[PDB]
Parts: C-alpha cells; sequence; structure tokens
C-alpha cells in the first residue's frame, strides 16, 4: 500500500531519497534475536554472533555499516518527529524519556499489554491494570523481563 | 608497545595479538581455538586472562588474551585466582562431554586436549551425568574421522573454508550438538585435507595411514628431511619405529612451509616401505641372480668398469646433488647425462635462465602471499605443486586483509576482516587446457592450448610494454580481457608470475618472463617463480649435462659398453621400447636404485641405494634455494643382511676402487667439500645445515625425544644382546635420545616440535623468536641464487595459432595429483585414492569419433595401440585429446607430444 | 534422485533478487522447499547450493542450525506446543499429557499414519493469551486438555 501511495520508493514525495523495505521470515533460532547473530542470518549463514569492537555501526551486513532497532524504537520515532522533542521529554518526568509496552503475565485475572510512561511501578500496574491476580494465589515472585 | 604480564614489564609488538605475544615471550597460556596461520575466534574461551587498564586495580575483567590487543599500557594477569580457576572450568567444560578412549587414541602423547588439561592443572572430576556421542563418517583413506572426541573449537573448518578453500567440510548441528564434517560419506577432495591431523587438537581427524601401523609420539625416530615428491621442497619431519616409516610430521620453516602441507607429500611415503625394494646388492650371473655384499660388489662392479672402454652415468632429477655429483665424478666429465628428455631439459634450462638471470626476484612460499596480483600462465599448480596455490588463496585474501586494515581493525581476528571483504579478491588470472580448483576464487580462467597460452602472455606483455613483439589476430573479446589482466597487473604493487616446466613447452616460459621484464621495466615490484617436475630437478640443470636421448644414441651405437642408471625409471623421460633396445644393446647396466623398476630385468648389476628415509642428500628448490635431508633411520640395525647405503657412497666407493682398488666408505662433508670445490655455481650448499663436528655446548642432536620406550626389547626378537646405536658420522645427528632438542638451542634445524607440557604439533611456537613467524635462529636452506643486475631480453618468438588437424591429435596434460609421481604411485594407500587412467575428449571430438563416455578407444603411440575410457570435457578445446601425465605406461615426456589413430576399441 | 520445479526455480532467483548475495537466501530457499514438500531431503541442500552458488556445507549447516527447517520426514501436520515458562504457568503438561494419550506418541517423533507430529518450540509470541500452540500455521491460545480432541480433529 505504502509503495502504491508513491511512498517506500524511489523519490520519495519528491525528496530523491530512494528506500526499499524488505520483509525476512526467519526459521527461528532465539540466537537470531541478537544484531550480530541477526546481520549473521541475515547474510544466509548460521546465526553465530560476532566479536566487538567491529561494531555493525562500522562494519555489518555484508561489510557496509547497518543499524538494528527493535520495533518499539522504531514505533516511538515518528511519534517523536511528529509530535516534537520537549513533548516527548514532557511526559514522564524520570530519566527514561517515552514510553513503554509494559503488562504482567501468568495466572493474572487480566494479563495483558498496556502502554504506560516510565517510573510506573509494577504494583499499581499489577493491582489496577492487571486486575490482580486469580483466587487463591500469593504471588510469592515475579520477573521485570519476560523470562 | 608496552605491556605488564604478572606484575612484570615486557616489550612485545604493538599490532599484533596479547596471546601470540605473550607465546612468544614464552610464557604459557592454554588455548584451543587460536591458530597463528588462521587468525583468532573465540569459539573457545581458554586464553582468559585479568586485564587492568591503570597501574593499580583491584577488580579488573576477564578478557581473551587471543581477543585483546597488545597495546600500550595494559596490565594483564595470567597465574591469579579467577582466571586460573576460570581456564580450569573451561577444560572441564571440555571434559564435560569426552570419551574414555585416550589409550585407543591416534592423538594420545600428541594432543593437544591433553596437553592443556595436564597444564591447567584439573584432575578431579565432578561431573555424575551422561555424556555426548556422536556417529561416524567416511573421509576417505587418509582422514579417519570421529566425532566424540571434539571439543568444537571450529578450526578445523576455519583451516578448511578460510585457509584451504575446500568446500567440503563444516559445521552441521546446534548447541550442543555440533559437528563438524561433510554432510555425506565421501573423500575430501581438497588437496590440503592432511593438514587436519595437526590443526584439530583433538583426535577427531587423525592419520589413516598412520592408524595403519601406529606407533605413539615417543616411540617415534623423527628425522628433519625434506619431501621429495615435487618441487616446493616443503621442509617434512619423518618419522619411523621398527625400520619402517610411520608418520611425516609438518616441519615448521617461516620461509618456506610454515605450517601446512599438502595432501600428496603428507601421504605419499608408502613407498620407501615397500616389500618389493632392493635391500642387497643382487647380480645377475648367466640366468640366475645372486646376492653379495657391499665388498665384493664394488670388486668385481670397478673390474668390469676396468675392463670397459666407456661408461655413461645417466642420473635423475630424483637423486640429490652429492648422487648426482658421485656419478658424474665416477664417469667422467665429458659424458654424463641427465635423465630427462631433450624438451625437458630444454624447459628447466630456460627456467634457471629466468630464475638466475632475468634480473627478477623469485619468491619464497611465505611471501608469496604477501602480492598483490597472480597470473598464473600453463601450470596447474594447485595439482603440480600445490603449496603454491595455498599461498595464491593467501595472496587472493591479501586484498580483504588490507581493505579490513584500512578500516583500522586488527589483522588477528579473522572474523572482521572476512566481515569487511565479502568476496573481496585479487586479480588471479590462470591459464591452463582444462578447468583446475583454482577457478573458484580466480579473477579469470583461460581454457586453451599451450600456445594459445603463450600467446596469451605475449599479449599481456605487449599490452604492458611496447617494446614486446606483437602478437596477431587477437580477436576483440580476447583483447578486451587482456585488457582487463594488463589493468588488473599494473594497478598492482607486487604482482607475481607462475609459470612450470609442467606445461610442456618453452613459450609458456618465454611469456612468463617477457610479462615479467614488462612489469620489472615500468618499476612494479614484480615476482616471478617456476614450479618444477621432480624435487631435485633444478638441482641436475644446474650441475647440468646431455639429455637423455644423447645417452640413448650414444647405447645404440656402441660407443659405450656399460651404462650405470642412478634412481632413474628411464620410462617417463623416454619411450619404452627405445629404452629397453638401447640397455638390452648395453653389455652392462648397472642400476643404482631404492625402487624396484622395470629396468632391474635385464640389468647386469643392481645396487641398493637409499631412500630419502635412509640416506643424507642435498635438494635445491623450485625457488632456488639448497635445503638438505637427513637420514631417518639405519636399515641395518634389523634384518642387518641388507646395507642399504647411500647412492653418493655407493658411486664414491665404485670411483675409488676404480682408481687405486680400495673401499672408501667415504663422509658426506667430503663430497659437500668435493661439489663446492668442482662446481663454482654449486658453492652455497654448505650453508644450509653445518658440518657433521657441530655439537652445540658440546653434544649432538637427538633424532628420538627423552621416552624412547623399549631400548633393550625393540630387537630381543632376535637377539637379546643389544646392538650398538648406529654411529652417525655424515651428520650432526645421533641416532638414539642422547642429544638435544632444546627450543633454545643455537640451531636452524629441528627433528620435531616437543616441549614440557607441549606434546602437540602446537609446539613449534617455542621454537620461534615470535610465533607464527620466521624460525628462531634462522630457517634451514640458504638462497644460493641472487636478483641480478641486468636481466635476460625479449624473447621474440611468439608461437603461432594452435590449428587442429584430423589425422594428428595434441596430448593434453593434466597431471593428477595422486599420479603424477611415481613415488607417489608406488605408495599403496594412493592406488584407493588416485583415478582410474582416462582419456579426455571435446564434444565435437567425440562426436566425430562417434563414442560416448566411459567406452573404450584404443590410440597408438610407440607401436603399441593401448585402449582407455573417454570423459566428456567442457573445457577442453578441439584437435587436443586430454590424458593424466605420470601415469603407468603414461609418460610425462608426452605433454605436448602428438597422437595418431584415435579409434574406438 | 531429487530435482527442482519450476515454480521453485522461479520462487529462489525472485528471492536472490532482493539481496545482495544471493548467499542471504539460502534459508528462504529451504523455506521453500519446505513449503513445497513438507521436508528438506538430502538432494535438496546440493539442489540449493548448485542454484544459488554457495557450497552444500554452508547450505546443509543452515539446515541444520535452525529449529523449524526439518531434515527427518515429517507428517502432514506438525503440532508445535509451547515449551517455555509462561505457557508452564499456565501449564502445558496437562495439553501435552492429552497429546500424549491422544496420539499416543513422543514428542519429537511422528504417528504412524503420518497424520499428526508432536513437537515443542521455544516461544509462540503469545504468552499473553494462555498455553499456545501451531498446527500447520494456524495458532490457537488459551487452550484446555478437554478441547484438545476437538480441536485435533478439524485437519485431514
Ligand atoms: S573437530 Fe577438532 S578442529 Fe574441529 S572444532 Fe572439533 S576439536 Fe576443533
Ligand atoms: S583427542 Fe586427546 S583427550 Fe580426546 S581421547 Fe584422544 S588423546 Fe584423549
Ligand atoms: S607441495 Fe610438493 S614438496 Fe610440498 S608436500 Fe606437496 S608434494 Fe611435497
Ligand atoms: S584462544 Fe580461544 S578464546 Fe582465545
Ligand atoms: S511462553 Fe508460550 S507463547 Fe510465549
Ligand atoms: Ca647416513
Amino acid at each position: 500500500e505504502a509503495t502504491e501511495a508513491g511512498l517506500l520508493g524511489k523519490n520519495i514525495m519528491g525528496t530523491g531519497f530512494d528506500f526499499e523495505l524488505f520483509v525476512h521470515t526467519g526459521a527461528g533460532r532465539y540466537i537470531c534475536g541478537e544484531e550480530t547473530a541477526l546481520i549473521n542470518s541475515l547474510e544466509g549463514r548460521r546465526a553465530n554472533p560476532r566479536s566487538k569492537p567491529p561494531f555493525p555501526a562500522t562494519s555489518g551486513a555484508w561489510g557496509k555499516p547497518t543499524c538494528v532497532n527493535n520495533v518499539e524504537t522504531l514505533c516511538n520515532v515518528p511519534a517523536i518527529l511528529a509530535n516534537g522533542v520537549e513533548w516527548y521529554q514532557n511526559i514522564s518526568k524520570s530519566k527514561d524519556a517515552g514510553t513503554k509496552l509494559m503488562g504482567f503475565s501468568g495466572r493474572v485475572k487480566n494479563p495483558g499489554l498496556w502502554e504506560l510512561p516510565f517510573g510506573t511501578t509494577a504494583r499499581e500496574i499489577l493491582e489496577d491494570y492487571a486486575g490482580g491476580m486469580r483466587d487463591g494465589l500469593k504471588f510469592k515472585a515475579w520477573q521485570p523481563g519476560g523470562a | 608497545a608496552t605491556i605488564h604480564v604478572d606484575g612484570k614489564e615486557y616489550e612485545v609488538n604493538g599490532a599484533d595479538n596479547l596471546l601470540e605475544a605473550c607465546l612468544s615471550l614464552g610464557l604459557d597460556i592454554p588455548y584451543f581455538c587460536w591458530h597463528p596461520a588462521l587468525g583468532s575466534v573465540g569459539a573457545c574461551r581458554q586464553c582468559a586472562v585479568k586485564q587492568y587498564q591503570n597501574a593499580e586495580d583491584t577488580r579488573g575483567r576477564l578478557v581473551m588474551s587471543c581477543m585483546t590487543p597488545a597495546s600500550d599500557g595494559t596490565f594483564i594477569s595470567i597465574d591469579d585466582e579467577e582466571a586460573k580457576q576460570f581456564r580450569e572450568s573451561v577444560v572441564e567444560w571440555l571434559m564435560t562431554n569426552h570419551p574414555h578412549d585416550c589409550p585407543v587414541c591416534e592423538e594420545g602423547g600428541n594432543c593437544h586436549l591433553q596437553d592443556m588439561t595436564v597444564m591447567t592443572g584439573h584432575s578431579f572430576r565432578r561431573y555424575r551425568f551422561t555424556k555426548r556421542t556422536h556417529r561416524n563418517q567416511d573421509l576417505g583413506p587418509f582422514i579417519s574421522h570421529e566425532m566424540n572426541r571434539c571439543i568444537a573449537c571450529y578450526r578445523c573448518v576455519r583451516y578448511y573454508k578460510d585457509y584451504a578453500g575446500g568446500t567440503d567440510l563444516g559445521v552441521y548441528g546446534a548447541h550442543d550438538n555440533v559437528y563438524f564434517g561433510r554432510p555425506e560419506d565421501g573423500t575430501l577432495e581438497s588437496e590440503f585435507s592432511g593438514n587436519l591431523v595437526e590443526i584439530c587438537p583433538t583426535g577427531v581427524f587423525t592419520d589413516k595411514t598412520h592408524s595403519e601401523r601406529y606407533n605413539r609420539k615417543w616411540d617415534m625416530q623423527f628425522a628433519p628431511s625434506i619431501c621429495q615428491q615435487c618441487s616446493i621442497g616443503c621442509n617434512i619431519s619423518p618419522g619411523e619405529r621398527y625400520g619402517e616409516l610411520r608418520r611425516i610430521e609438518n616441519r615448521y620453516n617461516g620461509t618456506v612451509n610454515h605450517y601446512f602441507l599438502c595432501d600428496r607429500g603428507r601421504f605419499g611415503y608408502g613407498y620407501v616401505n615397500l616389500k618389493d625394494r632392493p635391500r642387497q646388492p643382487v647380480q645377475r650371473r648367466g640366468d640366475d641372480f645372486i646376492t653379495l655384499n657391499a665388498e665384493q660388489a664394488m670388486q668385481g662392479a670397478a673390474d668390469i668398469l676396468r675392463q670397459s672402454k666407456k661408461v655413461i652415468g645417466i642420473g635423475s632429477p630424483r637423486a640429490s646433488v652429492e648422487s648426482n655429483f658421485a656419478l658424474r665424478e665416477l664417469v667422467g666429465e665429458e659424458n654424463f647425462y641427465t635423465g630427462i628428455a631433450h624438451g625437458e631439459q630444454e624447459r628447466l634450462q630456460l627456467a634457471l635462465k629466468v630464475l638466475r638471470e632475468g634480473g627478477i626476484y623469485t619468491p619464497a612460499l611465505r611471501e608469496i602471499e604477501s602480492y598483490d596480483a597472480v597470473l598464473v600462465l600453463g601450470e596447474d599448480v594447485t595439482q603440480t605443486g600445490a603449496r603454491v596455490a595455498l599461498a595464491v588463496r593467501q595472496a587472493v585474501k591479501g586484498k580483504a586483509r588490507e581493505m579490513a586494515a584500512a578500516q583500522k581493525v586488527a589483522d588477528w581476528q579473522i572474523a572482521a576482516i572476512l566481515n569487511i571483504g565479502q568476496r573481496a579478491k585479487h586479480p588471479l588470472f590462470v591459464t591452463n587446457v582444462d578447468d583446475t580448483r583454482l577457478d573458484d576464487i580466480a579473477a579469470w580462467t583461460y581454457r586453451a592450448p599451450v600456445e594459445d597460452q603463450a600467446r596469451l602472455g605475449f599479449a599481456i606483455a605487449h599490452a604492458l610494454d611496447n617494446s614486446a613483439p606483437a602478437v596477431d589476430g587477437i580477436e576483440p573479446e580476447l583483447q578486451s580481457k587482456i585488457d582487463v589482466i594488463v589493468q588488473a597487473l599494473a594497478g598492482a604493487k607486487k604482482p607475481l608470475i607462475i609459470s612450470g616446466t609442467n606445461a610442456g613447452s618453452l613459450e609458456v616460459i618465454q611469456a612468463a618472463a617477457n610479462v615479467a621484464k614488462a612489469l620489472k621495466g615500468r618499476g612494479a615490484d614484480v615476482g616471478i617463480t617456476m614450479i618444477a617436475r621432480s624435487v631435485n630437478s633444478m638441482g641436475l640443470g644446474i650441475m647440468g649435462g646431455g639429455s637423455l636421448e644423447e645417452a640413448l644414441t650414444e647405447l645404440e651405437t656402441g660407443r659405450a659398453d656399460a651404462v650405470v642408471v642412478l634412481e632413474n625409471d628411464l620410462h617417463r623421460h623416454a619411450s619404452a621400447t627405445r629404452v629397453n633396445a638401447a640397455l638390452a644393446k648395453a653389455p652392462l647396466v648397472m642400476v643404482v636404485d631404492h625402487q624396484r623398476t622395470a629396468i632391474m630385468e635385464n640389468a647386469h648389476l643392481v645396487l641398493s641405494a637409499a631412500s630419502f628415509a635412509e640416506s643424507d642428500g642435498t635438494v635445491i628448490n623450485n625457488e632456488g634455494r639448497a635445503q638438505r635431508f637427513f637420514q631417518v633411520y639405519d636399515p641395518a640395525y634389523y634384518d642387518s643382511k641388507t646395507v642399504m647405503l647411500e647412492s653418493w657412497r655407493w658411486l664414491h666407493s665404485l670411483h675409488s676402487t676404480l682408481l687405486s682398488r680400495e673401499v672408501d666408505w667415504t663422509q658426506l662433508d667430503h663430497v659437500i667439500d668435493a661439489v663446492v670445490a668442482k662446481i663454482p655455481e654449486l658453492a652455497g650448499i654448505k650453508d644450509a645445515a653445518p658440518d657433521a663436528t657441530f655439537r652445540i655446548r658440546g653434544q649432538k642432536l637427538a633424532r628420538e625425544p627423552h621416552r624412547y620406550s623399549g631400548r633393550t626389547a625393540m630387537r630381543a626378537n632376535i637377539s637379546v644382546h643389544e646392538p650398538r646405536q648406529p654411529q652417525d658420522i655424515d651428520t650432526m645427528f645421533t641416532f638414539s635420545m642422547e642429544g638435544n632438542n632444546q627450543p633454545t638451542a643455537h640451531r636452524s634445524q629441528v627433528p620435531f616440535a616437543w616441549a614440557p607440557g607441549w606434546n602437540s604439533p602446537q609446539a613449534w611456537n617455542k621454537f620461534q623468536d615470535e610465533v607464527g613467524g620466521k624460525l628462531r635462529f634462522g630457517d634451514p636452506g640458504v638462497r644460493l641464487f641472487e636478483t641480478s643486475e641486468n636481466g635476460l631480453d625479449y624473447f621474440t618468438s611468439v608461437p603461432a595459432r594452435f590449428q587442429p588437424q584430423d589425422g594428428k591429435w595434441r596430448i593434453a596434460p593434466y597431471y593428477h595429483l595422486f599420479g603424477s609421481d611415481e613415488l607417489s604411485q608406488r605408495a599403496p594407500v594412493f592406488q584407493s585414492r588416485m583415478p582410474q587412467p582416462y582419456i579426455k575428449l571435446n564434444p565435437a571430438d567425440a562426436a566425430k569419433l562417434g563414442v560416448n563416455a566411459g567406452t573404450r578407444v584404443s590410440f597408438s603411440y610407440d607401436g603399441n595401440t593401448v585402449t582407455l575410457p573417454v570423459e566428456i570435457a567442457e573445457g577442453l578445446t578441439a584437435g587436443q585429446v586430454g590424458l593424466p601425465m605420470g601415469m603407468s605406461g603414461i609418460a610425462p615426456v608426452l605433454a605436448g607430444a602428438h597422437l595418431e589413430d584415435l579409434k574406438e576399441a | 534422485a531429487f530435482e527442482l520445479s519450476a515454480a521453485e526455480r522461479e520462487a529462489i532467483e525472485h528471492e536472490m533478487h532482493h539481496y545482495e548475495d544471493p548467499r542471504a537466501a539460502s534459508i528462504e530457499a529451504l523455506k521453500i522447499v519446505q513449503k513445497q514438500r513438507g521436508w528438506v531431503p538430502d538432494g535438496a541442500i546440493h539442489a540449493i547450493a548448485d542454484v544459488l552458488g554457495i557450497p552444500a556445507s554452508d547450505v546443509e549447516g543452515v539446515a541444520t542450525f535452525y529449529s523449524q527447517i526439518f531434515r527427518q520426514p515429517v507428517g502432514r501436520h506438525v503440532i508445535r506446543y509451547c515449551d517455555s515458562v509462561v505457557c508452564h504457568i499456565n501449564g502445558y503438561q496437562g495439553i501435552q499429557a492429552a497429546l500424549e494419550k491422544k496420539l499416543n506418541i513422543k514428542p519429537g517423533q511422528t504417528t504412524f499414519d503420518g497424520r499428526f507430529t508432536l513437537l515443542p518450540t521455544c516461544c509462540l509470541g503469545n504468552c499473553d493469551k494462555g498455553p499456545n500452540m501451531m498446527i500447520d500455521e494456524d495458532t490457537h491460545a488459551h487452550l484446555t486438555p478437554e478441547a484438545i480432541p476437538e480441536l485435533l480433529e478439524r485437519y485431514k
């Protein structure tokens, strides 16, 4: 649809900047998530990571400078460039600027996914956003990041 | 740079790795995945040390010595608590799943994993769970494979892919079920697969030929010798036990053949322990053969030579300099004929003229890899001598190396270099009759006859310099390819021109010399190398003499009634019927040889000469350097009836008994004095190894390690009374353990690599001033040549275009690696590896003959209609039939010769 | 005796049109062979190596490295049940026992009629919706051991 609308191709809305987008569906190994091993798997090789400090920003995929970014980083950048920078610094009074897709999972009453600003404690998320846990559970432990 | 290890200041290189800098200082850091010739990866974590930035620090950080650059201001520590217990944990993790089969392992006392397990000091086992097992694979007749012993250090695939360029072995597996090998079962088609025995620190890839008739490393009597299979002259360490040669090891030499051998030189030692070898002086009288000792055989041979009127000494390129000169002194100097064809001798003389009179520096094997472009003219480098082809592979990778170095990344991390490179290759232009194994990395491959390759070289030389003679009839697309070649060569800082005498024509050598002169005339740092046929063919050319055909005419005419053939088959260098008739017409034939050849029949006397495992001698490289090989064992230690004396010893005693009627068992350095006092061109060979009266700190050098076993029961099956150790007056070596193999000894030639705590082939790093570089206290062999001030002239003789004809067929050489040498094909292990004798036809030629692939056709040479099955070759040209040189019944003289009557059998 | 169909060659060549290096399309070529034939046979490695130009060792290593590139023959329906920790808390041992009692096999093996092949999977990315599984690129969440025979009867 973006290619049909004149974007994501050659001379995007009369700029001369040429960009082409592709989707590479991997077969699946958890080590492919790391950036150097993602680069190695993108080149059709086994997904072994690479040593540092030869960085991907200097020599990545096929010896060319590359940048690997998460989905949420590239979902947060267009809101930054569309709404401003001072607005992005003025949504949460914490050292980590911006919003994060947080949420609890595992025998919870409402295990879901909600976008919340940084500095929000896990307790309020668990008791109101997750709604607490189910009947007969005492919440003996938790893990901030997934596994 | 200045670093501080263990609270002690050291001065190491700045751009190298910390692991190699610490190993160059004699310190001990265990390692599994780093190799000096393969770069550094992180497949293990064995080289861990503790690094500090400031002069004083408490915690530090556990880093890898092969990933840390040896920069100015690093304060690393090795034998602290944390790094030592981490290395102990890593060797514990390697012994987590390792089979309990050390005494039934081919490595045993040659295993790096044992050395680094003992060095870390880990004996108590806390692992109680099950181990990991794998199946096995059949990797041909050379490399025995078993996967249980592996530690996943990735050195095998790193060598086999990045260094050797092989497209067979690789990594197939997962987290713990990681496999190293081939997707199917079959022979490794790479010509460098035999270096996996020493590349692998474990017993995964082992020597099958040494697995049969196996002995341990400490039981091996070693010697420093030279490989006699082709002209590259790689320094080897043959090692024997119980009177038979058992294993050839790679001998380190930083100028030629640093770390890797080829398959032919590694596995073609099966001819010296054949049971049909001449072990006695056998003389035939009447119609039956009698066996003599040395004394009365020498007396009888001298009597028959005295009764003769003229003696013809036919040398061989396989024989040493000392033996050929001993023949040249036994017979007259005016009549001494080199055992090669007239065309072969002309090509060898032209190659020597280019080498020592062309004014162009000839690179050694190590410094071929530092050149910026390679042009190979008419030479199957990957099949004649493959070590230059491996160095060409490294020179091709040099472009990726220098492009990575332009990005300010270190040179010891090969992963980043191959990351930056990405199939970026230096210009490699190979010309041959058919496809080569270098075509995978070559910038261009030219499939054409020998005359067309020579004309291509003449076109390259004319485009590089207009003073060269022009060649006409060049097609515009071929002219564009010439333009591409010359603009790649003109932009190269250090171009290289490779040729050889195996092409079968003089004009290819002339074209290579013309291109080298054109590159030198414009100020480039051009090098030129020529791959000769046999191990000491260039020494035979330097000594010189008549061709074999001149000797055959002399024998057929009747001017000489006595012929002495030294270590020559005589059927590879001339036609069989003519040689047989000439030898039958001669009233006296003496054959001084170590192999049962076809000329021993109807030969009046056979002298049991000694092979390179049983003789001392000097061989001259294709580069031009003169190295010398030493004896491994005394053949009379077991089965004392046999003598098996050296060829030069036999001929010199024959000459002495001819003159003074007395037998003189002389000494090797006397023969060296003779060759440096008689031949001024050979005056430099008394600098490779010193005199026999050379003892460092008073004592000699040991053939065998200090733990030589069974010294009082090795010969007890025939005599409990232990014989005296064989006294060696020829060399600086004693035959038993009381010599010296200390790494810090003032010497250039090392029998074997053994250090306390280092029982592996990775113990060679203690014998070098810097690891992975040159050998300490110099290198074996001296150059014997200097770059001439004034070069040759431009060779005006440009050959014409090869025009095919229907009646006459041109024989195209192929030179299979395992079948183009008599000494290689005499080995029983090469028979299951070598291909069957075939012939090669064009599709158009097969259509005009009406035959299909696999059908026998009969061709007539020397009046013999012999039949061979055909193969369809796409790269071959019309009017040419392809033949494997060096085969049984197919002499290498036929390369460039014509063929008639190509009829279907 | 393996050979490549015309559609396979067109798809593989169009995939190599998307990358600078033809080596980068090896995983997608193996995936195309998997989508057409169900698994990657021995001759397919050499076919992909000959089409792409990379050696067969690299293709074999790529095929044997990634989990969802099957080299052993599988059934017509690959059941891929979650083996991770969130579905462990939500309960995957019950549905594993239900599958083992229904198909009468062990994980990693196929049924005798070739109808199903049971396999654990690292994760499905559907952690918030309870235990999850995939059958023939069809995902299922909020699973119960009682609904396993009902869920398994809609596949051929
Ligand atoms: S087979 Fe040998 S060289 Fe290869 S990874 Fe294993 S231990 Fe290292
Ligand atoms: S490779 Fe070394 S450690 Fe392994 S079984 Fe052989 S001798 Fe023992
Ligand atoms: S390249 Fe030649 S000299 Fe070197 S090991 Fe091989 S056969 Fe021997
Ligand atoms: S030697 Fe293997 S990590 Fe350095
Ligand atoms: S843990 Fe099962 S879907 Fe992620
Ligand atoms: Ca001797």
